[PDB]
């Protein structure tokens, strides 16, 4: 049965990802006064089946170059890693029930950075390494932001209890508690995913596709669904973290209805970004962050830490 | 252990404009020289033109700045008429200059909106584009063709407005202003855009000046010069505009002259609208532009005047001219020489995107290479007038 | 006159440095960005459902070639080569010879479709309307070798469009 | 018997193959802004699956759009090799096609196919936006009457 | 016209709405109708082990009440 | 037509499901418009055939083709000329 | 020009103008695509005196 948990959880969230590939094309398409997939079935709603069913029947070319064992695990990785995210998620009650559920999301997060600094060295070509060590410094200089965040909200918490963040936002939405840590948040996590103007490893209009010019058919597919799960994955963590839903005990529908909707208009929003801004270069995100984010964040988390013992307001730990 | 990365490549790249081969150095990030090799795109057009008859070298000029064909051949018209001493009627000139911000509304379109969507802004690109495939409408209206029209020819224009053009045109006029809020609405005051064009590939007015810079490229450093003002041709003196100036020279600057001069073409526009005048359209003199097909059915001079203007061509008294316009992409001109037959016997075309991508190295000078890609779209370059 | 683009200074006193603080640190004209996205969110398309809607066309529109006839079937081309001396391309290959009836007619007529610039120079220079750009342009081929047009496939094009054919040039011929 | 079922795979094949013709962006001239035109709004070449694509790696179709001259054949050549197959070639417009216009000139290659192999041939100085889309449709027809499958089991 | 986006919408709310109740309804299912007991600290799993002790059946969830002795 | 629409989606075409002998109900094409409706459909005038019928000749074709490229009906260029140059042929009879 | 009075108040709103008075889109406005034969005039050399050629 707990087998079957694994499997319900994995298979809905790839076919959501899949179909999340279709909600993002007609999203920019009606924001750019088109329409977007409408002709590959009823409003293009077999359009992402048609995408992945051609990617897969296509040559994935691999290069002379490149060596195989981490052109191959550097894939497994990204998409076990986006796939295991999920595991300790409080839709309402978790697959995983851990006492450091969002520190366990941390440290996985932080792994995925190798699927890019393994795909652009074995890649090879001299010049996709580059753009992965700039993918590698940005990720690397956001996670600063994400993990400091993550600790001044969750002084709120009491722990580090994923379960606890529904306890915690019962009455109230943290986002009423910590928006600017919020916008903070909101931000870095679009900047981890390389998403928006912090798509730099994938400029389409700067070095066409970065990391994934050598990936093709498969390996890319498979990058993609990685990169799409973590997008959905970090809007239910955002959702989950600021905007708490309501819980009924014997109604967990209702809390799994609410979750989904916010995450989905979280994602859209992720979307909205996209359609909405130019990108920023590669120094002006690294500015944003180490000058403008860190700064503020390090003072938040002051005032986070001093806040709760100043009004009697000290969470419990259990 | 000087490894600069000497990366001398990117034609396919999606953002090169077309065809473009750069060959770059860096200083680890910020480029150190670009070295553009062009000639990709190299038909060898004005050795064809020297084999073309008058008439058969016309549709050549469409094809060198395809972002601003009407512009490009209404340069060469004026040239001929020059090399002719001969004056094209009033409505012509007036549909010639109402056709040529039409032009330069198309032009500063597609310059834009490809520099943003280079930049990573893709939305404004196909609001815009709307309009663009509206004003393709009229030009096919008035001569069968979206974008090579071949329209505006020695001695006036091919043939006359249809009837309802002007109305259509007026109403697609008195709505395009709000588009161009829109777009400004999205770029002009984002502080992303700005701080990817703000103090970017900034040029010295006298250095401009050397380096053969013409249109915005000169404005944008605050240089007080427009060839429609200063050098009028057709009716552009009875029409009543303003020249955007820049103050900083970068790219921001050259950007909001572009849009502030898509505002003034609209505003030229307006009047050609309302002070079209009623007559002919091409030279009344048929040893130039070729009679009325009724009257080349029915009287000997014509048919024969026909015959011979579609054939040998007229012949150009012996001479050698330069004759500019105000381009949407800077000064257009062209060096035309005739020895008296009816072929020109050299024809240099002068584009601007020609000196203006010879200073690309200049103004690439201590900039990153996302950098680059913005100073190429402000310079905003085609290549078929770059390589003819 | 002239006018400048970039030629203000902001005013340095306490309501605007604010007004400027509070759109640096909330997003405030980010936020401008994103309503002009959601309004053209909310907007119906320009797109229209190709094949089944088309884009709109003029009666002046150069599309594929035809030779024409009267109304007695007799063909319109009398071969004077106007058409061949005027082709900006060189697109146009012609021979000719008396017809077994006497008539001026081509025995070859040949336009290289793929030389072809479209210009629709040829059907200006043609005393008899023979040779025309016609409305069709949705006529891409598998091979090069179907776009090397023949006289049989021309006076065919002729035959196929003429009802269309005469009615734009009856819309458009006042204006030539 | 046993070809139907490779009938039915050959026709999904080639239905998710037509369904998601990625093309590539070879923009060389004035060819190379119908053909964003036919991007844009009004024809939304996306509405049919065909997405704006990147470097050759992903991309299933190659659009020649423009004139192609002795300079840049090689580098032509070089990404055609370089798609991952089953890729197809359509040439737009007449520079493409033939030559065109500069035919006869000394620094211009006469036709693309001359450098690879074409499946569709869109004529016009510029093909108009619509004409490209119906060579494009053009060429999705081809690729559903494809019957590698049925080629194999009869092998 | 944007309300035909809210088809793949749907979708998406359908696969993402699917892991939440089926975890909810599979910890109902093997943990006798109840909510899965939660351990985070070892007096709670102490708990646990002392109710599948009592319980008989080698099932914690199997709740003992003042009718299996006082 | 529905002219409430806007601009190029005021009129459209449903097309046949079956035109010269070839199945049409999921592969259809904008050649399939005959030249009289082709007019009306792309705007060039106001008036359908229905309203404002074409010029009847004789030599019209009575049946619409569609683009037959990739068929054995495609067209195949050929020359049109006769042979320039008549060879001498030699006698039937030999000398000896 | 379909869209409802919420759908236009959301979309004023949003983009901060009235955008029902300068639609994008097409309409009745344009001018009818049969229009009526033209009358082009004559040039100022279409006389039948006084207009020898050597002298224009
Ligand atoms: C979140 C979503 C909440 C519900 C939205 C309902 C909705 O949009 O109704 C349309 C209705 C009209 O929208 P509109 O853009 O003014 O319509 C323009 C024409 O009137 C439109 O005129 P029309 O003649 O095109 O109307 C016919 C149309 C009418 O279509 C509808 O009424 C769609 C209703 C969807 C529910 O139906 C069709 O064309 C049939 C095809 C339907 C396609 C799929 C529709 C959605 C399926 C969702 C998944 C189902 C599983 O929406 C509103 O009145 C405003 C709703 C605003 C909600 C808050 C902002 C979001
Ligand atoms: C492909 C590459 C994948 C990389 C990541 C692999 C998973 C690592 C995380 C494992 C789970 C975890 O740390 O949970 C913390 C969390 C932290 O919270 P917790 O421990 O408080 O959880 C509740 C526990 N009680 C009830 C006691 C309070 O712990 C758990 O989820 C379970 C703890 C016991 C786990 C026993 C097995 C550990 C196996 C570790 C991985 C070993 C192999 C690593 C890879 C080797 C590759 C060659
Ligand atoms: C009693 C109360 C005590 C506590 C008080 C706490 C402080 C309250 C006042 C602080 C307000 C500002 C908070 C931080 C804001 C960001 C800081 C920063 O550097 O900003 C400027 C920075 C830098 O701006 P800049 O570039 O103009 O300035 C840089 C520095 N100078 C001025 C010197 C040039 O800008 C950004 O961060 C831009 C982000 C780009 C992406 C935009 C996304 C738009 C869409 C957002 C949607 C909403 C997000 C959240 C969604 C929901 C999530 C749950
Ligand atoms: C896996 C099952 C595979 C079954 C065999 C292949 C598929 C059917 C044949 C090929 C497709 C049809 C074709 O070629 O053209 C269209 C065909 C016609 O093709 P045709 O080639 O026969 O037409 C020839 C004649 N003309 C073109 C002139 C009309 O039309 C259809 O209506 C076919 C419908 C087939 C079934 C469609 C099912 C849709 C999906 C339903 C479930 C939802 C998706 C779930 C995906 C999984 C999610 C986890
Ligand atoms: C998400 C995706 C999840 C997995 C989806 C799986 C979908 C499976 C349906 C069929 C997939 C495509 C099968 C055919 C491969 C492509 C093709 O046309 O090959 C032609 C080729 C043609 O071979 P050939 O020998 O005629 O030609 C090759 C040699 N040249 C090119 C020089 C002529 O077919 C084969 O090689 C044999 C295929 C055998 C049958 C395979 C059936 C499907 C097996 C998987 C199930
Ligand atoms: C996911 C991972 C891979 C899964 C593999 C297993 C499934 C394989 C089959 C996938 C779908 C095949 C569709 C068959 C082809 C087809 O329908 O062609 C359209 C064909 C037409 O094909 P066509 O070739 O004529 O293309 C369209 C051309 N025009 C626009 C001119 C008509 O139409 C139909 O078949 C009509 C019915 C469509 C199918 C029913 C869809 C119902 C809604 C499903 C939504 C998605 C699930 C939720
Ligand atoms: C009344 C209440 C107080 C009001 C605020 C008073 C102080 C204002 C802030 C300090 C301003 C100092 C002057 C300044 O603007 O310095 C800018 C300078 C360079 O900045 P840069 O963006 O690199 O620009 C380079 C040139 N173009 O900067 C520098 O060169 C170095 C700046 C270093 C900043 C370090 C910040 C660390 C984190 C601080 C927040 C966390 C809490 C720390 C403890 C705070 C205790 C008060
Ligand atoms: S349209 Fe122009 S290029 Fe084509 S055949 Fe006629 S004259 Fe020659
Ligand atoms: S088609 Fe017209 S111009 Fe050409 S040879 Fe025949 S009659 Fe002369
Ligand atoms: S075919 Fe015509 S429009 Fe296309 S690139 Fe060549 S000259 Fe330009």
């Amino acid at each position: 049965m707990f087998m079957i948990n694994i499997l319900s959880l994995i298979i809905p969230i790839l076919l959501a990802v899949a179909f999340l590939t279709l909600v993002e094309r007609k999203v920019l398409g009606y924001m750019q006064l088109r329409k977007g997939p409408n002709v590959v079935g009823p409003y293009g709603l077999l359009q992402p089946i048609a995408d992945a069913l051609k990617l897969v029947t296509k040559e994935p070319l691999r290069p002379g170059t490149s060596s195989i064992s981490m052109f191959i695990i550097a894939p497994i990785l990204g998409l076990s890693l986006a796939l295991t995210m999920w595991v300790p998620l409080p839709m309402p009650y978790p697959l995983i029930n851990m006492n450091l559920g969002v520190l366990f999301m941390l440290a996985m997060s932080s792994l995925a950075v190798y699927s890019i600094l393994w795909s652009g060295w074995a890649s090879n070509s001299k010049y996709a390494l580059i753009g992965a060590l700039r993918a590698v410094a940005q990720t690397i200089s956001y996670e600063v932001t994400l993990a400091i965040i993550l600790l001044s909200v969750l002084l709120m918490n009491g722990s580090y209890t994923l379960s606890t963040l529904i306890t915690t936002q019962e009455h109230i939405w943290m986002i009423f508690t910590s928006w600017p840590l919020a916008m903070m948040w909101f931000i870095s996590t679009l900047a981890e995913t390389n998403r928006a103007p912090f798509d730099l490893t994938e400029g389409e209009s700067e070095l066409v596709s970065g990391f994934n010019v050598e990936y093709a058919a498969g390996p890319f597919a498979m990058f993609f669904m990685a990169e799409y799960a973590n997008i959905i994955m970090m809007n239910a963590f955002t959702a989950i973290l600021f905007l708490g839903a309501s819980h009924d005990p014997h109604t967990p529908e209702l809390y799994t209805i609410n979750f989904v909707l916010k995450t989905l208009a979280l994602t859209i929003t992720f979307l909205w970004i996209r359609a909405s801004y130019p990108r920023f270069r590669y120094d002006q995100l690294m500015h944003l962050l180490w000058k403008s984010f860190l700064p503020l964040t390090l003072a938040l988390c002051m005032w986070h830490i001093s806040l709760p013992i100043m009004t009697a307001s000290i969470p419990p730990q259990s | 252990l000087v490894s600069n990365l000497t990366l001398n490549f990117g034609p396919q790249h999606p953002a090169a404009h077309g065809v473009l081969r750069l060959v770059m150095e860096l200083s680890g990030e910020m480029v150190r020289k670009c070295d553009p090799h062009i000639g990709l795109l190299h038909r060898g057009t004005e050795k064809l033109i020297e084999y073309k008859t008058y008439l058969q070298a016309l549709p050549y000029f469409d094809r060198l700045d395809y972002v601003s064909m009407m512009c490009n051949e209404q340069a060469y018209s004026l040239a001929v008429e020059k090399l002719l001493n001969i004056q094209p009627p009033p409505r012509a000139q007036w549909i010639r200059v109402l056709f040529g911000e039409i032009t330069r509304l198309l032009n500063h379109i597609m310059a834009v909106t490809t520099h943003a969507l280079d930049i990573g802004a893709m939305t404004p690109f196909f609001w815009m584009f709307e309009e663009r495939e509206k004003m393709f409408e009229f030009y096919e209206r008035v001569s069968g063709a979206r974008m090579h029209a071949a329209y505006i020819r020695p001695g006036g224009v091919h043939q006359d407005l249809p009837l309802g053009l002007l109305d259509d045109i007026y109403e697609f006029s008195k709505n395009f202003s709000f588009r161009i809020d829109e777009l400004e609405e999205m770029l002009t005051n984002n502080r992303i855009w700005r701080n990817r064009t703000v103090d970017i590939g900034v040029v010295t007015a006298e250095d401009a000046l050397n380096y053969g810079f013409s249109g915005v490229m000169l404005r944008g450093s605050g240089i007080q010069w427009d060839l429609r003002k200063t050098q009028p041709y057709d009716v552009y003196d009875q029409v009543e505009f303003d020249v955007p100036i820049g103050s900083r020279g970068d790219c921001y600057d050259r950007y909001l002259c572009r849009v502030e001069e898509m505002r003034q073409s609209l505003r030229i526009i307006s009047q050609c609208l309302n002070k079209m005048p009623p007559g002919e359209i091409k030279v009344d003199d048929a040893k130039v532009s070729p009679p009325k097909r009724a009257e080349m059915k029915t009287s000997m001079e014509s048919l024969i005047h026909h015959f011979k203007l579609y054939t040998e061509g007229y012949q150009v008294p012996p001479g050698a001219t330069y004759t500019a316009i105000e381009a949407p992409k800077g000064e257009f001109g062209v060096y035309l020489v005739s020895d008296g037959s009816s072929r020109p016997y050299r024809c240099k075309i002068k584009a601007p995107g020609f000196a203006h991508l010879a200073g690309l190295d200049k103004m690439s000078k201590g900039h990153m290479l996302a950098d680059v890609v913005a100073i190429i779209g402000t310079q905003d370059i085609v290549f078929g007038e770059v390589d003819r | 006159t002239y006018k400048f683009v970039n030629m203000r200074e902001p005013s340095m006193d306490m309501k605007s440095v604010t007004d400027r603080a509070a759109q640096t640190l909330l997003w405030t004209e980010l936020v401008r960005g994103l309503g002009m996205t959601l309004s053209y969110l909310f907007r119906e398309p320009a797109t229209i459902n190709y094949p089944f809607e088309k884009g709109p066309l003029s009666p002046r529109f150069r599309g594929e070639h035809a030779l024409r006839r009267y109304p007695s079937g007799e063909e319109r081309c009398i071969a004077c080569k106007l058409c061949e001396a005027v082709c900006p391309a060189q697109a146009i290959t012609i021979e000719a010879e008396p017809r077994a009836d006497g008539s001026r007619r081509t025995t070859r007529y040949d336009i290289d479709m793929t030389k072809c610039i479209y210009c629709g120079f040829c059907q200006e220079a043609c005393p008899v309307d023979a040779i025309v750009e016609g409305p069709n342009f949705e006529f891409s081929t598998e091979t090069h070798e179907e776009l090397l047009y023949n006289k049989e496939k021309l006076l065919n094009n002729g035959d196929k469009w003429e009802a269309e054919i005469a009615a734009n040039i009856q819309a458009d011929y006042l204006y030539r | 018997r046993g070809e139907y079922v490779v009938a039915k795979l050959d026709d999904l094949v080639n239905w998710a193959r037509r369904s998601s013709l990625w093309p590539m962006t070879f923009g060389l001239a004035c060819c190379a802004v119908e053909m964003m035109h036919m991007a844009a709004p009004r024809y939304d070449m996306d509405r049919f699956g065909v997405v704006f694509r990147a470097s050759p790696r992903q991309s299933d179709v190659m659009i020649v759009a423009g004139t192609l001259t002795n300079k840049m054949a090689p580098a032509l050549r070089k990404v055609y090799d370089q798609m991952p197959e089953p890729r197809y070639v359509v040439s737009m417009g007449s520079c493409a096609n033939g030559g065109g216009y500069y035919h006869y000139s000394y620094s211009v290659v006469r036709g693309c196919d001359r450098i690879v192999p074409v499946d569709i041939y869109v004529p016009g100085c510029p093909p108009t936006a619509e004409a490209l889309l119906y060579g494009i449709l053009q060429l999705q027809r081809k690729i559903k009457r494809e019957k590698r499958l049925r080629i194999w089991y009869r092998r | 016209m944007w309300f035909e986006i809210l088809p793949g919408i749907a979708v998406m709310a359908a696969c993402l709405f699917i892991p939440g109740m089926a975890t909810a309804h599979i910890h109902k299912f093997t943990n006798g109708g109840k909510e899965k007991r939660v351990a985070h600290f070892s007096y709670q799993w102490n708990l646990m082990e002392r109710d599948r002790c009592i319980s008989g059946v080698n099932r914690y969830h199997v709740t003992k009440g003042l009718e299996n002795i006082d | 037509e529905d002219n409430k629409q806007f601009f190029g989606r005021h009129r459209w075409v449903i097309y046949t499901t079956e035109m010269n002998g070839r199945d049409t109900f999921w592969d259809v094409d904008g050649s399939m418009v005959p030249p009289e409706w082709h007019r009306w459909l792309h705007c060039m005038t106001d008036d359908p055939p229905t309203t404002k019928p074409p010029t009847a000749r004789k030599y019209i074709w009575t049946n619409h083709k569609f683009n037959v490229s990739g068929t054995p009906q495609q067209y195949v260029p050929y020359s049109t000329t006769r042979k320039k140059i008549q060879e001498w042929v030699p006698p039937s009879t030999p000398y000896k | 020009a379909s869209a409802t009075r919420v759908i236009q108040l959301l979309r004023n709103w949003a983009s901060g103008r009235d955008l029902q008075a300068k639609l994008q889109l097409r309409y009745q406005e344009i001018s009818k695509r049969t229009q009526p034969p033209p009358k082009l005039p004559v040039g100022p050399s279409h006389k039948l005196s006084n207009n020898y050629y050597c002298t224009r």
